[PDB]
RNA sequence: AGAGUUAAAUUAUAACUAAGCUGUAAAAAGCCCUAGUUAAAAUAAAAUAACCCACGAAAGUGACUCUAAUAAUCCUGACACACGAUAGCUAGGACCCAAACUGGGAUUAGAUACCCCACUAUGCCUAGCCCUAAACCCAAAUAGUUACAUAACAAAACUA
RNA sequence: GUUUACCAAAAACAUCACCUCUAGCAUUACUAGUAUUAGAGGCAAUGCCUGCCCAGUGACACCAGUUUAACGGCCGCGGUAUU
C-alpha cells in the first residue's frame, strides 16, 4: 500500500515552471488534498509506470494496459472494502480481473522476461487454468478425503511391512 | 425463601462498578475531564461487559459501550450547549447537550443520583425531544421518561450484543448459572395467562412541577 | 470555487448575525475550507414554513459561501451545520463555475421516420 | 391459438398443486426414505473402497458424516 | 452502493362548529372515540417536467445534495464464476396507506366471486436465503448488403 | 439427571428450545442487579406446523371493548347421480 504525501502537486500541475516561488495557498489547492480520487488515481498510475515499465510512452504496450487495469482493480478492491453490498462494481471486479487475466496470459505465450518482471514486481500470482471445471460438492469432496486417507494408510502399512520385512532379514541373516 | 429457584451456583466475585459517570477526583478542579480506558472484561454479576477507566490518581470499572476497546480515551461532560456536542460512543453528556436522535445507555434519573436505567447488555434507549427546558426519553421497554436535561447519559449502545442469541445448551448449563429447576406442581391456568391487548401506559415523570 | 454552501440562516439582527457567520466560517476553516468569497442575498420572506430546531421561521437571510474542501470533510460540514441552531436550512452543492457551458449551437430538426413498415398492399 | 396449449397447462399445472397439497405427507415420508437409502448407499460405496484397497477396518479419525440427512 | 435532506398529500393528537360520516346502478352493514376548519411529528411513496428516450450486461432505474463509480487498444464461447422483477422463508425493527386470508353487508336458485366495510401476513429498513416470470421486443452474439427476392400475418429480404 | 428412605425408578417430574402474563425500580431477599433484566407459570430439544371461536366463566378495562401458546368448546333432520 503506497502512500502518497498530501502535497503532491497532482499531475497536469507538475511540469509547469514556476510552482515553487508561489505561496502555501494556490500549493495547498493544487495538492491532493482537494483533488478528487481520480487525481490520485492518475498520480498511482504514473509512479506506478514509472516503477515498473520499461519505456513510458507506449500506452498501447500490453504491460502498460496491464499497469492501468492493475490500478483500477485495487480501486475496486478498495471499494468492495469499503462497500459490501455493490453488486455491480463487484462485477466490474471479476471482469476486470479476468481480462487482466486473459492479457497476461496473452503476454506470457509471447515474451516470457517481460511478464516474469510484470508478475514479481506487480504480486500478481499467475496460477493456470485447470480443466474440467466441475462443481465440487459435498459427496465428492467426501470420497476424494476419503480415498486420500485410504491411499495415506495403504502406503503407511506398506511401509511399515517393508520396515519389518527388511528387519527379519537382516535378523535372519546376521545370524 | 422469598424468591424461589435461586442458588448452587458458581463462585462469583462481586467488581465494584460506579454508576454516576460525572465524578470529579478534586472539588478543587469541577470541570468537565477526560480518561483512558485500559481493558474490557467479562463481569459475572451482569449481562453486560465491563470497562477499567483510569484517569487522575483513581481507576472505576464502568459499564462499556459496543466498541470500546482496549487503550480507548473517553470524555465525561456537564457542560450543556447551543450548538450541542457532537457525540462519539464513549463520551457522558447531560441529555440537554445531546442531539434529538441519540441512542443513549445507563440514564440518570434525578441530577445527582447516579445512572439507575438501561443497564443491561445490548439495551439502549433514544431521545425523543427537549422541550422547556425537560428531556424526554423511551425506554427498552418503549415507555417515556421525563427528566430533567441536566442528568447525564451515556451516549450509545451496552456491549454484549448478542447476548440475546446466546443458547444456553443444558440445564447444567442453568445450575451453572444458579437457577434450580422449577417446581413440578402442575397450575392449571387461571385468567391471568392469554395474550394482553393493553394500551401504552403514560409517560412516566420525575420533573417536581412547583 | 469547488463547492457552494446555500446557507438559509435565522431572520436576526446585525451583531448576531455576524457572529454566527463568523463561527460558520471559523467551522469551514477548521475542516480546511479555503473560502474565496461571501454573498449576501438580503432578508427574505421564505417560500413556506420550514420547521428547524423546534421552531416554525417566516423570514430568513440568504447567504452564499465558496470554497475548495476536501472530498471527505463535506460530511462533517454537512453535520456541523445540522447541529447548528442558527441555522434554518444548510445545503452543499457543486459549484455551477466548475463546469463549463457546453454549446447551444442550435436545434437540429428531426426527420419523419421511414421504412418502419413493409410495402404491402393494404 | 395458443390459449389452448396455454390452459391445458395452466390446469395440468393446477391439478399437479392440489396433488401436492393432497398428498404432502406420503411424498414427506416417501422422500425421507429416499434420502435414508441415499445415505445408506452412500455408506456401502464408501466401505467398498475402504475394503477393496485391503484395509479391514476404516482410517481413523474418519466419522462418515450425514450429508444428505442434514436438518431442514 | 453508502451518508444526509423533505415539498404536495396523509395520520397520531389537541381547539371551535355540526348531527351525522363512509359506502354505490341502487341498498344494507360499519363508524357515531364521527365529520368540517385550523395546527402538526413518525412511516410509506416520489404530481408536473416526460409530446423526453438516457443509464445499466440483464432484471431495473426518472424528489434533492455529496461521496465512490459505470470492464476490455473492445470477435464467438460453457454444466465454471458473478448478478437476477415481484411473490415466498429465519431473526430484529417500522407500520400513514394499500391488502391475499378471514369476518360482516349486498347480489344470486346457490356466490366460500365480480360491488361495499374492517383487519392480518405482506408491500418498507438492516442481515442471510430462495434463483422463479408472457425474465417476450416470443426476433442469439460479432462483422456487413439492399444484389436475388413477396407461402400468410407480423417488425422488409439477406451474406460470413 | 431426579422421585414415593421401609412393597411402585417408570411412560411420572425436571431439562435445553418455544411461548404467555407482571413489573421504569436503591440500601438485609429479588440485588449490592435495571426490560437482551427479574419474577409468576405452560409445554417440552431439533424438523413440518400449531386450523375456527370472546357465545358463557375469569383477567385487563374499574361501563363499551380486548384476550384462547386463558378456563374451555368446535352440529343436526331429510331427499337426491344408472341400485
Ligand atoms: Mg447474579
Ligand atoms: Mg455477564
Ligand atoms: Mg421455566
Ligand atoms: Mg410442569
Ligand atoms: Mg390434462
Ligand atoms: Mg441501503
Ligand atoms: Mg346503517
Ligand atoms: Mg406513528
Ligand atoms: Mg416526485
Ligand atoms: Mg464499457
Ligand atoms: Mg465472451
Ligand atoms: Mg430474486
Ligand atoms: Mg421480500
Ligand atoms: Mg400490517
Ligand atoms: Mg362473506
Ligand atoms: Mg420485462
Ligand atoms: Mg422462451
Ligand atoms: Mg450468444
Ligand atoms: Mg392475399
Ligand atoms: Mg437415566
Ligand atoms: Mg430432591
Ligand atoms: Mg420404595
Ligand atoms: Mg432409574
Ligand atoms: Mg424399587
Ligand atoms: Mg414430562
Ligand atoms: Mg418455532
Ligand atoms: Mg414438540
Ligand atoms: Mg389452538
Ligand atoms: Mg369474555
Ligand atoms: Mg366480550
Amino acid at each position: 500500500q503506497d502512500d502518497p504525501p498530501p502535497s503532491m502537486l497532482l499531475l497536469d500541475y507538475q511540469n509547469v515552471p514556476g510552482i515553487h516561488k508561489v505561496d502555501d495557498v494556490v500549493k495547498r489547492l493544487l495538492s491532493l488534498e482537494m483533488a478528487n480520487q481520480k487525481e490520485k488515481l492518475k498520480i498511482k498510475k504514473m509512479q506506478l509506470m514509472n516503477k515498473v515499465l520499461e519505456n513510458p510512452e507506449d500506452t498501447s504496450s500490453l504491460e502498460a494496459r496491464i499497469v492501468a487495469l492493475t490500478v483500477k482493480i485495487r480501486n475496486y478492491e478498495e471499494h468492495m472494502q469499503k462497500h459490501r453490498k455493490d453488486k455491480a462494481h463487484k462485477r466490474f471486479l471479476l471482469m476486470s480481473i479476468d481480462q487482466r487475466k486473459k492479457m497476461l496470459k496473452n503476454l506470457r505465450e509471447t515474451n516470457y522476461a517481460v511478464f516474469e518482471k510484470i508478475c514479481k514486481e506487480l504480486g500478481i500470482e499467475y496460477t493456470f487454468p485447470p480443466p474440467y471445471h466441475r462443481k465440487a460438492h459435498r459427496r465428492w469432496v467426501t470420497k476424494k478425503a476419503l480415498c486420500t486417507q485410504v491411499f495415506r494408510e495403504v502406503q503407511k502399512l506398506k511401509k511399515q511391512k517393508r520396515a519389518l520385512r527388511a528387519a527379519a532379514v537382516a535378523a535372519h541373516k546376521q545370524g | 425463601i422469598q424468591v424461589h429457584g435461586i442458588g448452587g451456583g458458581h463462585k462469583q466475585r462481586y467488581r465494584m462498578i460506579d454508576f454516576l459517570r460525572f465524578r470529579p477526583e478534586h472539588e478543587s478542579k469541577p470541570g468537565p475531564f477526560e480518561e483512558k480506558v485500559i481493558a474490557v472484561r467479562y463481569d459475572p454479576c451482569r449481562s453486560a461487559d465491563i470497562a477499567l477507566v483510569a484517569g487522575g490518581n483513581r481507576k472505576r470499572w464502568i459499564i462499556a459501550t459496543e466498541n470500546m476497546k482496549a487503550g480507548d480515551t473517553v470524555l465525561n461532560s456537564d457542560h450543556i450547549g447551543r450548538m450541542a456536542v457532537a457525540a462519539r460512543e464513549g463520551d457522558a453528556h447531560p441529555l440537554g447537550a445531546l442531539p434529538v436522535g441519540t441512542l443513549i445507555n445507563n440514564v440518570e434519573s434525578e441530577p445527582g443520583r447516579g445512572a439507575q436505567y438501561i443497564r443491561a447488555a445490548g439495551t439502549c434507549g433514544v431521545l425523543l425531544r427537549k422541550v422547556n427546558g425537560t428531556a424526554i426519553i423511551q425506554l427498552p421497554s418503549k415507555r417515556q421518561m421525563q427528566v430533567l436535561e441536566t442528568c447525564i447519559a451515556t451516549v450509545g449502545r451496552v456491549s454484549n450484543v448478542d447476548h440475546n442469541k446466546r443458547v444456553i445448551g443444558k440445564a447444567g448449563r442453568n445450575r451453572w448459572l444458579g437457577k434450580r429447576p422449577n417446581s413440578g406442581l402442575w397450575q392449571r391456568k387461571g385468567g391471568w395467562a392469554g395474550r394482553k391487548i393493553r394500551p401504552l401506559p403514560p409517560m412516566k415523570s420525575y420533573v417536581k412541577l412547583p | 470555487p469547488r463547492y457552494e454552501l446555500a446557507l438559509i440562516l435565522k431572520a436576526m439582527q446585525r451583531p448576531e448575525t455576524a457572529a454566527a457567520l463568523k463561527r460558520t466560517l471559523e467551522a469551514l476553516m477548521d475542516r480546511g475550507a479555503v473560502v474565496r468569497n461571501l454573498e449576501n442575498l438580503g432578508e427574505r420572506m421564505l417560500p413556506y414554513k420550514i420547521s428547524a430546531h423546534n421552531q416554525r421561521h417566516s423570514r430568513g437571510g440568504y447567504f452564499l459561501v465558496d470554497f475548495y474542501a476536501p472530498a471527505t470533510t463535506v460530511e462533517s460540514m454537512m453535520e456541523h451545520l445540522s447541529r447548528d441552531i442558527d441555522v434554518i436550512r444548510p445545503n452543499i452543492v457543486k459549484h455551477p463555475l466548475t463546469q463549463e457551458v457546453k454549446e447551444c449551437e442550435g436545434i437540429v430538426p428531426v426527420p419523419l421516420e421511414e421504412k418502419l413498415y413493409s410495402t404491402k398492399k393494404r | 391459438k395458443n390459449i389452448l396449449k396455454i390452459r391445458r397447462r395452466k390446469m395440468n399445472h393446477h391439478k399437479y398443486r392440489k396433488l401436492v397439497k393432497r398428498t404432502r405427507f406420503l411424498r414427506r415420508k416417501v422422500r425421507e426414505g429416499r434420502l435414508r437409502q441415499k445415505q445408506v448407499k452412500f455408506e456401502r460405496d464408501l466401505k467398498r473402497i475402504w475394503q477393496k484397497a485391503g484395509l479391514k477396518e476404516a482410517p481413523a479419525g474418519w466419522q462418515t458424516p450425514k450429508i444428505y440427512l442434514k436438518n431442514q
